[PDB]
């Protein structure tokens, strides 16, 4: 019965991380 | 050509946390989940996500179009 609900929210933290980056390169 | 580990593990990841049935989540309290878990999620850094993602009527978030418009744009 391991919790995979925080490991899911692991990995989808990490989208966010590059969310907020990616669209921010140049001008 | 265009990965999707992003992708796939948001919208697989997001499942996880799915109430409504068809693919959405609400900001509320996925708020507290993300930003309780992690790397302790910054309260800002998730109003920001979740308000691009959608949030219609109450708190609705289909993570769909959210994760589409992630990697699209």
């Amino acid at each position: 019965k391991r919790k995979q609900e925080e490991v899911s929210a692991i990995v989808i933290q990490r989208a966010y991380r590059r969310y907020l980056l990616k669209q921010k390169v140049k001008k | 050509m265009k990965e999707q580990d992003s992708e796939e593990e948001l919208i697989e990841a997001f499942k996880v946390f799915d109430r409504d049935g068809n693919g959405l989540i609400s900001a509320a309290e996925l708020r507290h989940v993300m930003t309780n878990l992690g790397e302790k999620l910054t309260d800002d850094e998730v109003d920001e996500m979740i308000r691009e993602a959608d949030i219609d009527g109450d708190g609705h978030i289909n993570y769909e179009e959210f994760v589409r418009m992630m990697v699209s744009k």
